[PDB]
């Protein structure tokens, strides 16, 4: 019984670490999206000129 | 001649706007590439699990 519980805990910890790494990559992706929106604003400024 | 000058100004503005749209597009391409890398990382995580 103790072995079973320990293995379950280890799996949960591994899941958490992988989720953390994926979260970091998502942060970078979202920053890139914001930069794209800024570029669109620049295009609009040129058209207005 | 004045009409021709106005047309020239319009064409120049169009070229500048298209040049800015190019930057927007390449930013979007970089974002898509990072998304592909994210998916590959997810596959590697599943393999490790």
């Amino acid at each position: 019984s103790m072995a079973e519980h320990d293995d379950a805990d280890e799996l949960t910890t591994l899941l958490l670490q992988q989720g953390m790494e994926l979260a970091t990559q998502s942060i970078r992706i979202q920053q890139r999206t914001v930069d794209e929106v800024d570029a669109d604003i620049a295009v609009l400024a040129e058209s207005r000129r | 001649r004045q009409e021709w000058e106005i047309q020239r100004d319009n064409a120049d503005g169009e070229v500048k706007q298209m040049d800015a749209q190019l930057e927007s597009l390449k930013i979007r391409r970089e974002a898509a590439q990072m998304q592909v890398e994210y998916q590959e990382t997810q596959q590697a995580h599943t393999q490790a699990q």
